[PDB]
């Protein structure tokens, strides 16, 4: 009865395929990087 | 599982954590990139500390940080920066959170205050702490000083953020503080505090610790790095990470064991 | 070390410098009228055998300012807490945080959802104005009577307290909008018992639920009662009996910190 | 005669066994300047020769400052003796100069333009040295994608030294890194310390004891070779140096790679 | 302490037993005649096939063999210098080819004051700078001139004529006054210990021109230097790189010294 534990630990390989399975059906999405940084505080210039 | 006694422990010869830096803000400053508290933690968990364990606390000055430094993390690491003019304020910043208080109020304007021992002494902290102290003899009288008078009072402190004082044992004390700005409690030294280490930045090695005056210890957990940019300060800091941690131990009043011996 | 924790201790069935804080409201100090009268109570503290500068008496102005943050600053702790109609949830929230040990974690609500791991575990918020509104999680991640997104849709559990220990089911996820301006709000859970504090209270039926749990009410020999009609008489009282209160309380379970909580990150 | 191979040496704890060299002496201006005589040299080498050293064994290198200095201080010299100034405002320019010439370094080539770096080991440094070194790291996650920093461009980049004449970088070990340095002036090299070198021997001659040599944080060595004295006259100092120059000498020792023996270890 | 130099090794006789850098040296032609701006980049590459890693070659560009000789510095574990033979420049290919291959251990000259003799075969002066003019004059017992006045240096023998590198044998044993120009040179007295594992020449086009020792009797052709026949610098990089591995077999980097200087200083 051991053959279980035994067989489910040894087909695990198996595991990657199911993966690639669902991540084709998944939805895919980017993100682009972030402006980071202290922004240098820039006004108005002096007018009349 | 039986806590609050002291049993012996016999031991045969032949056989998650938690992480904060603490920094001023002087550091972010010259620093100048507002991701780069992510950037250290990345390189944290290169260094094995997962993500999220590393936590950054912003001081704006020695001075400030010492108004009741609480520090909770299972490991504290604080990164001192040096001025010559300020070796006492360091000093008893150190002295602070390197070693474990525990401390009594004290209620100045009702009791007259002693210390006990050499391992007493008194820890004000506020905005402004200014203490003054008057001994009296074994009558109750002021010795150079008048109770009735606080003019006539000897000024041991002033606008001190934090002080820690220690007068004669043995010696009663009327006291005027200013309580109105600072809060003092008369606190006992228990010992170490293995959870806190302190990194000062610049500077040859002036901090006092002890208020014994023939010793100024140098504990494995007080150290020294001469510095010019911020961002090599931080770098070292990650990337000897493994070696502050071994110099640091977790907090004895924090682990179970302690319960019924002053707990956290 | 482990103080040998994990080592028994065998005993025989036939072998044969503290502090007292004293927590009183400013109903008290304004009825008594005397501005000697602490100094009058160190004295009669030291004819039952306190020394001098060991008694400290400390103020709040009432049961909601105070329960704030609680300190607990002396190795004995006594607290008079006077009884009113309105505030028995109150009165019992204060009771429990400063008579049970409490572990609390931060939690942060805006990024994250909680729920409460065992009975142990209650959710302690205290501040000016703690607001606490609550949203119950299906397994899918989405609201059960509330939506998400919509704050105006959530379960209100707290409104402007003072101190708030709140109780959610176990193994349920839950999104919470809080004033976290004017309210911090912790995971805790209760440790045990304090032995450190006792509970005087002033007016009354004996109406303290120190357990969330409604098939319980304990009333531990630390919480105290007294019928009341002058504040010299229950100080008198205080000071008469405190070895009898003292025997109740044991001073072992002080905490270095004087928080009501171990705060752990 | 057996180069190359580490054979274990055998000796006894019970048998009794009942000049040569040049020393050089490194100096700053300031000390020629304030002694104010042309003749000073050969009179610290009659006083030398009176201690026991041959005339004409031992040199007197002068050099103008601390930063000048530390470009390629090169002491080749069975015996080194630095005196370097104390600054207050110097302690981490004194710390690397000190440990470039009291430690022995393995440095390779470092082209920044065709490989990101990394350092492997606690002893492994970049150590850069020129005229001005403004020295603007990215560390790169596993895509090779900067870290708080843009590969692309240089302004994002993390500085780690402004016109350094001499910088010893630290960085995190195991991480690859993207260099900027300004190479139009300054050269980097990937160096590792193999060990102290017995050489070369340090005063400093001034304030407080600040040097430290090594990049851990928790320990600042103090070793035999690093010596401090106070002063008020450069012809005191000088006194003192030729008086005790046998206790310095006992402090320090000849160099090890440069032995004979150290054939196929790093040197002859 | 040393080592145990001084012990024996005892091995037998029927027992069965069974991150190194690299510097190329080149020409600036190689470099101009490829015309690529990541050469470098597929040469690492290529050599990560070969199986070093990437970040352990390194490329080295000197414009001449002139140039190059001014005090040449080897960087890496394993130098491999390509030399373009130039019928002209046979001596020079020969002086730089003995610098590099060979340990020399110098000590300092000062000419103005001090007459210089060669001990032994394996004593030489090994000048070099900008330019580099050498005059000899020997002496006899009585330290006089043989065929050039002591005083003027117009009747001294010149040696060497603005020249980058110049490896100096006079008669053993017997005294000389240099005047050398040390205002674009520097002079120093050198002794040959022995080959420098670490570093490999590869000569490309000539004819087999390379004698890297004085004696006249010998012109040893060691397993270090190495010649190809070459029309195309692509050609040349792919043949080294294909062959990385012979070359380093013949190599060994236990001759890597602690600096990169090709002489061992000592005052
Ligand atoms: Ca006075
Ligand atoms: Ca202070
Ligand atoms: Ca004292
Ligand atoms: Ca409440
Ligand atoms: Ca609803
Ligand atoms: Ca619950
Ligand atoms: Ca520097
Ligand atoms: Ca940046
Ligand atoms: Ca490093
Ligand atoms: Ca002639
Ligand atoms: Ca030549
Ligand atoms: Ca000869």
């Amino acid at each position: 009865a051991s053959l279980i534990y035994r067989q489910l630990l040894t087909n695990s390989y198996t595991v990657d395929l199911s993966d690639e399975i669902q991540e084709i059906g998944s939805t895919k999405s980017q993100n682009v990087t972030i402006n980071p940084g202290p922004f240098a505080q820039t006004g108005y210039a002096p007018v009349n | 599982q039986n806590y609050g006694i002291n049993l012996p422990i016999t031991g045969s010869m032949d056989i998650t954590s938690t992480l904060c830096l603490y920094y001023p803000t002087e550091a972010a400053t010259e620093i100048n990139d507002n991701s780069w508290k992510d950037t250290l933690s990345q390189l944290f968990l290169t260094k094995g500390w997962p993500t999220g364990s590393v936590y950054f606390k912003e001081y704006t000055n020695i001075a400030s940080f010492s108004v009741d430094p609480q520090l909770y993390c299972d490991y504290n690491v604080v990164l001192m920066k040096y001025d010559a003019t300020l070796q006492l304020d360091m000093s008893e910043l150190a002295d602070l959170i390197l070693n474990e208080w525990l401390c009594n109020p004290m209620d100045i304007t009702l009791y007259y205050y002693q210390q006990t021992d050499e391992a007493n002494k008194w820890i004000s902290m506020g905005s402004s702490c200014t203490i003054k102290v008057c001994p009296l003899n074994t009558q109750t009288l002021g010795i150079g000083c008048l109770t009735t008078d606080a003019t006539t009072f000897e000024e041991v402190a002033t606008a001190e953020k934090l002080v820690i004082t220690d007068v004669v044992d043995g010696v009663n004390h009327k006291l005027d503080v200013t309580t109105a700005t600072c809060t003092i409690r008369n606190c006992k030294k228990l010992g170490p505090r293995e959870n806190v280490a302190v990194i000062q930045v610049g500077g040859s090695d002036i901090l006092d610790i002890t208020a014994d005056p023939t010793t100024a210890p140098q504990t494995e957990r007080m150290m020294r790095i001469n510095w010019k940019k911020w961002w090599q300060v931080f770098y070292t800091v990650v990337d000897y990470v493994d070696q502050i941690i071994q110099v640091m131990s977790k907090r004895s009043r924090s682990l179970n064991s302690a319960a019924f011996y002053y707990r956290v």
